[PDB]
RNA sequence: AAGGUAUGUAUCAAGCUUACAAG
């Protein structure tokens, strides 16, 4: 599992083994696992999802369109932190060192400060889940020969190869055919005028 | 003598009883009202049009797409339908005025499928570039871009219970998303050829996916390979499922196969004709949707035609 | 691109007050390495001291376990290449603008989103420590870091401010000895300072001092501890554990292995939690 | 093959295992990784690679390659172990007659007769697939007249419309004639 | 933690992103609001609707001329409303390509 | 991203059509090792469209029947789009909604194609469907003209001599 | 207003940028 999963937070990569592409046995009416959750469970996951994307879109429009007159904050909230690195005679008695953190005012006469113009290429994606198809077949050397394509014998190409062999010049039936080439009633007209 | 040979339930066969011949362009996606009165379609005629579901007449043809219309759906909670097509545009056709009111924007390529969350008012859309997006209706603001695929994302459905969003893509994989965090929960690598249709059931769990190899069938928490279905071996486009377990798979060569949900028993195997102008090799199904009654199965095909099917009231076409 | 909640900040940069008041921006300056907009914080360490805002982002501090403004080690109070040579591994990072630079910072941020607790690769070799670095880890730090830098107009004698010039005066700096890995000017002098300590003189003979007066055994060292610390050196010729003075006598056959014991134990061999007692033995038939 | 072309063996193995867990169904990765460990020691690592390769249920080409591996290290025990799990998945007649192999290498007397029992009771109970009892007659004719009269002539309820084609029944007769006690 | 340009990284308050239609119409009670869908029959109602809509559609002047009668107008009658979709042969393209070109 | 305004309508239809036929042949061909020599089905598609506009038959020999009939359904799709835009903004430049010169000079070309291919369809259906005039229906006209001309005593025109006066 | 008097390279300052981390 740790080879297929590498680093991920115990996701559902467990498909890496064979035993879960075989068809699961036949279910008939087994309501506890087969049926959906009830209306109360789907309503509570509705409410969790709705308030999550609601605070997401509220912070979004209070950042995408935040232009209108909000208060700053009330940053009186202190923060106590035990400096758990050095303290023996560093600031002799600095056992827990509580600090006051305020938030600096932003003047509303400033342009954007930082050049948001950077482009790096897209990073490494999620490392690949295993693939687990059916056993891949190969057809023949004859039906694979059936699934091949002739080259292009165009009249304008402006592409890879204009491709002149000796044959493949007419490139049609005869470039024209009319299946009898004449209806015979012409005769039954023509001599009818001639006489 | 086969495993699960005796126990499929007998479903009656379906037959045509009208075709509807109106578009000038491939009719491409069908939706139908929550209130059963009329249904709606897009095209490559760049014109949505709605039709009386009873008499088949044309109520109105409303237009505004610069290019073809790959998807159209009509909302249940709100009185307006949504549309999406290859003009990169996703629109909110208000129905009380027959005009566009929201006109969503941000997809970097063509737009293939769209679906409405059935409980809260968001909208999940899938494109050609690689991504799917969570549009917030009322703000027309992209909540998430679901960036995890490597090719075109052919279809998307979404539901109320977890997992929320299911994107089947043209890089042969399904994946199942978190609507909240945006990250994918679980990707489903099967299907040597690409998945182009998923559908959910809507009584119990267990959705099902569609692909040229081996239409499969899954199970919602974690994803679990329940079953694969039989050899409907065209490059299939649509899956639709009725509340009494019948399931129609519509494909690109005209053939559409009826099934059942329970066993997997291929039932009817119906292949329809083309209407006079079309050549023989132009039959293919792009949409299929049941009625709210689920007495009518109506398919939008490449022959610029909506074909409307119904049941058959006999008994002696019995199961083998 | 980056928000924060509280900075990293080694102890000499906080100042001598346990009660300090500190202010924050939301996207302050940029990082002085990767140009990333962190949240700059500012405070007053002490009443005679400059403000010393915040220099690099939280990401570029979590990479090398470095404090936030003076760019020293968070575990020791030492420069960067002192730590990386003293741990013999560099944990590479590019130099150019994009060439793998913001790419690797972006991706190492993406794989640091889970913990937020420890550095990304130093965690495995920050345990096997405290031998070669602990001899130079200057506790009770000097606060001359925090003093305000030297003003002009006292350099030119012009400073009309008189006493209330906040910066400094009468500290002319010298233009002979003043980035992130290498090379840094005082660090070469400090590694020369550690390579050139004050030992005992090496007496003029041919390696006869295979015996040594090591003692201070007390109740900590036992016989098998010291002879298995010397068995990795090599073979004895005669051990004793003389407990009237709490001492131990070991030698080597052909001195060389015990030679590094003389290098290991110039008041320096620290096992069992004690500064051991070491002076020179006889090797003189006395 | 770049990492294996050089002396970095640990890294080549350390990417072969992620290649075969990422892409199971492609045969070449399993083949080259087994082959690499064959060129190294034949450690239970190599057998573990092989049994992982068995676990995905491959075709014949791989399975009797693994029994060929067990034969080229001369395993009575282990080629017995890994070849009963074979036959459940491939019931090929070419493989039914080659589960009849402990005869033609070890002669396995009573339990080889049990292998013939296992051959005779399974599929084609009245239809035989026209081939099992040819090779069973070849071994039991290579054996004495213990119970060789039964299967071609007197267990003959299980015919295929003539019990055999014309190609072999006179050959059945002269097959039974001249390899016995030959009583006057 | 540092999203794309729409979130915080840009002040480009573009038009078309301006708070238009900022409240949602819900489908009220006289339409097909989902409370009036949670019980409705849909099958008998559709059936009676189509059973109601199906029954809605319920001499001595020119005897020297040569062609004394063509005897037929179109040779049966002219009412088709047929639909060829091969677009060069459709009757819309026939009437287009006889109205404009001449 | 950028919308599809009126100057890149035609340069977006080709883009999405060949994306659709690309990941239709990508999901239609079976497990052979090469797909299309990396591009060749698309070359057959564009050649099929050029032969459609020029009314040349495009009978390429030796092509697999799924790809040849998917090329037929895609070029019928594009021909529907092309002629249904030709009808539309021909009527617009008839009543005068637009004055666009690109549109006028383009819809003269997108309609000369249509006339000339309808005309070779009707010249081709003159030959296989016989003369549209009957034998009696033409002998009647001929007899009527010789009666008219001999009642007029119309002396027929001689071929002009080389020494003709006027 | 654009749609025409091309753009693409190689050396040479002010414009703008922090006035910082520092034995
Ligand atoms: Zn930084
Ligand atoms: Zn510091
Ligand atoms: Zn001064």
């Amino acid at each position: 599992d740790a080879i297929a999963r590498q680093g991920q937070s115990k996701d559902k990569v467990i498909y890496s083994k064979y035993t879960d592409l075989v068809p699961k046995e036949v279910m008939n009416a087994d309501d506890p696992d087969l049926q959906r959750p009830d209306e109360e469970a789907i309503k509570e996951i509705t409410e969790k999802t709705r308030v999550a994307l609601e605070k997401s879109v509220s912070q979004k429009v209070a950042a995408a369109m935040p232009v209108r007159a909000a208060d700053k904050l009330a940053p009186a909230q202190y923060i106590r932190y035990t400096p758990s690195q050095q303290g023996v005679a560093f600031n002799s008695g600095a056992k827990q060192r509580v600090i006051r953190m305020v938030e600096m005012q932003k003047d509303p006469m400033e342009p954007p400060r930082f050049k948001i113009n950077k482009k790096i290429p897209r990073g490494p994606p999620s490392p690949p889940a295993p693939v687990m198809h059916s056993p891949s077949r190969k057809m023949t050397v004859k039906e694979q020969q059936e699934w091949k394509i002739p080259p292009c014998i165009s009249n304008w190409k402006n592409a890879k190869g204009y491709t002149i062999p000796l044959d493949k010049r007419l490139a049609a039936d005869g470039r024209g055919l009319q299946t009898v080439h004449i209806n015979e009633n012409f005769a039954k007209l023509a001599e009818a005028l001639y006489i | 003598k086969a495993p699960t040979m005796p126990k499929p339930q007998w479903h009656p066969p379906w037959k045509l009883y009208r075709v509807i011949s109106g578009h000038l362009g491939w009719v491409r996606c069908i939706a139908v009202e929550p209130g059963n009165q009329w249904f709606v379609t897009g095209s490559a005629d760049r014109t949505i049009k709605i039709w009386d579901l009873a008499s088949g007449k044309l109520k109105l043809s409303l237009t505004g797409h610069i290019s073809t219309v790959r998807g159209v759906i009509v909302s249940t909670r709100s009185p307006y339908l949504f549309s999406c097509g290859e003009d990169k545009q996703v629109k909110c056709w208000d129905l009380e005025y027959n005009k566009v009111i929201r006109h969503y924007h941000g997809h970097l390529s063509a737009v293939y499928g769209l679906d409405l969350h059935p409980t809260i008012d968001v909208l999940v859309t899938c494109s050609r570039d690689s991504t799917a997006r969570i549009w917030d209706v009322r703000t027309k603001a992209s909540v998430h871009t679901l960036s995890g695929h490597t090719n075109a994302v052919a279809t998307v459905r979404c539901q109320a219970a977890e997992p929320q969003i299911i994107t089947g893509s043209h890089d042969t994989t399904i994946r199942l998303w978190d609507l909240v965090a945006g990250k994918t929960r679980v990707t489903l690598t099967n299907h040597k050829k690409s998945v182009r249709a998923v559908v959910l059931h809507p009584r119990h769990y267990t959705f099902a996916s569609g692909s040229p190899d081996n239409i499969k069938q899954w199970k919602f928490p974690d994803g679990s390979f329940i079953q694969n279905l039989s050899g409907h071996n065209a490059i299939i486009n649509t899956l639709t499922v009725n509340s009494d377990g019948v399931l129609v798979s519509g494909a690109d060569n005209g053939t559409m196969h009826l099934w059942d949900w329970r066993t997997g028993y291929n039932f009817q195997r119906v292949h329809a004709a083309v209407q006079p102008g079309s050549l023989d090799s132009e039959s293919g199904i792009f949409a299929c949707a049941f009625d709210q009654s689920e007495s009518r199965l109506l398919t939008a095909e490449a022959d610029k035609t909506i074909k409307v099917y119904r049941e058959d009231d006999t008994a002696t076409e019995e199961t083998h | 691109w980056e928000d924060a909640d509280f900075p990293i900040l080694c102890q000499t940069c906080l100042g001598e007050n346990p009660y300090i008041r500190m202010t924050k921006e939301k996207y302050g300056k940029e990082c002085k390495i990767c140009a990333r907009p962190f949240t700059v914080f500012r405070w007053c360490p002490g009443v005679r001291m400059r403000f010393k805002k915040t220099e690099v982002c939280q990401t570029c501090s979590k990479l090398k376990n470095v404090c936030q403004t003076c760019l020293l080690d968070l575990e020791y109070g030492l420069p960067i290449q002192v730590r990386d040579a003293g741990l013999s591994f560099k944990d590479d990072m590019p130099k150019s603008d994009v060439n793998k630079e913001y790419y690797t910072q972006n991706m190492e941020r993406e794989i640091s989103n889970s913990d937020g607790t420890r550095p990304v690769g130093m965690l495995g070799k920050a345990t096997s420590t405290s031998d070669m670095l602990l001899k130079l880890a200057r506790t009770t730090p000097y606060y001359k870091r925090n003093r305000p830098h030297i003003c002009s107009f006292w350099v030119k004698g012009e400073c009309k401010r008189g006493e209330e010039c906040p910066y400094r005066h009468e500290k002319p700096t010298d233009p002979d000895d003043p980035r992130y890995y290498g090379i840094n000017d005082p660090v070469a002098d400090k590694l020369l300072k550690r390579a050139s300590t004050m030992p005992r003189l090496d007496p003029p003979e041919d390696k006869t001092i295979t015996t040594l007066y090591v003692g201070g055994l007390g109740d900590t060292i036992t016989e098998t501890d010291l002879r298995n610390h010397f068995y990795q050196f090599g073979e004895i010729r005669t051990i004793t554990v003389v407990q009237r003075q709490q001492c131990a006598f070991i030698q080597f056959a052909t001195r060389q292995a015990a030679e590094v014991a003389a290098e290991k134990s110039f008041n320096k061999l620290i096992v069992n939690g004690r500064r051991l007692n070491v002076k020179w033995g006889r090797s003189q038939a006395a | 093959e770049m990492e294996m072309k050089n002396r970095q063996v640990n890294h080549a193995r350390n990417i072969w295992d992620r290649a075969i867990t990422t892409l199971p169904r492609v045969n070449q990765f399993w083949y080259k990784y087994t082959y690499m460990e064959e060129m190294l020691g034949n450690v239970a690592g190599a057998r573990q690679v092989f049994e992982r390769w068995m676990e995905w249920q491959p075709e014949e080409q791989a399975w009797h390659s693994y029994i060929n591996f067990e034969l080229r290290y001369k395993e009575v025990d282990r080629a017995r172990t890994i070849y009963e799990r074979f036959v459940l998945v491939h019931p090929d007649v070419k493989n039914w007659i080659k589960y009849a192999r402990f005869e033609e290498k070890h002669a396995y007397f009573a339990h080889a007769r049990k292998v013939y029992e296992r051959a005779v009771e399974f599929f084609g109970d009245e239809h035989m697939d026209e081939h099992l009892y040819v090779a069973f007659a070849k071994f039991e004719e290579n054996q004495k007249e213990f119970e060789r009269v039964r299967v071609i002539y007197k267990y003959a309820l299980d015919r295929i419309s003539k019990q055999d084609a014309q190609e072999l029944f006179k050959n059945y007769t002269i097959f039974e004639k001249k390899f016995g006690d030959r009583r006057g | 933690k540092g999203e794309g340009d729409l979130s915080q990284l840009s002040k480009q308050y573009s038009s078309r992103d301006l708070p238009s239609h900022t409240k949602i119409k819900y489908r009220q009670t006289t339409q097909d609001a989902p409370e009036e869908v949670r019980n409705r029959d849909f099958r008998r109602e559709l059936e009676e609707r189509e059973r109601a809509a199906a029954r809605e559609k319920n001499r001595r002047w020119d005897d020297d001329v040569v062609f004394k009668n063509c005897a037929k107008g179109v040779d049966d009658q002219k009412k088709d409303k047929r639909f060829v979709n091969d677009t060069l042969r459709s009757e819309f393209h026939k009437k287009f390509m006889e109205k404009y070109i001449k | 991203a950028k919308t599809v305004t009126k100057q890149r309508v035609e340069s977006h239809f080709d883009l999405e059509l060949r994306a659709a036929v690309m990941h239709d042949i990508l999901d239609m061909m079976p497990e052979g090792i090469k797909q299309n020599k990396a591009r060749t089905i698309l070359q057959h598609l564009s050649e099929a469209w050029r032969c459609w506009k020029a009314n040349i038959p495009w009978k390429v020999p030796g092509l697999p029947t799924p790809i040849e009939n998917m090329i037929l359904r895609y070029v019928k799709a594009k021909a529907d789009w092309w002629t249904n835009t030709a009808h539309y903004n021909r009527e617009r430049i008839r009543r005068g909604a637009t004055v666009d010169k690109t549109v006028c000079k383009k819809n003269l070309g997108r309609l000369t194609r249509l006339y000339l291919k309808a005309e070779q369809e009707r010249q081709h259906n003159y030959l296989k469907d016989g003369p549209y005039i009957t034998a009696e229906e033409a002998v009647a006209v001929y007899t009527t003209t010789v009666h008219w001309l001999e009642s007029r005593r119309f002396s027929p025109i001689p071929f002009p001599p080389l020494s003709y006066k006027h």
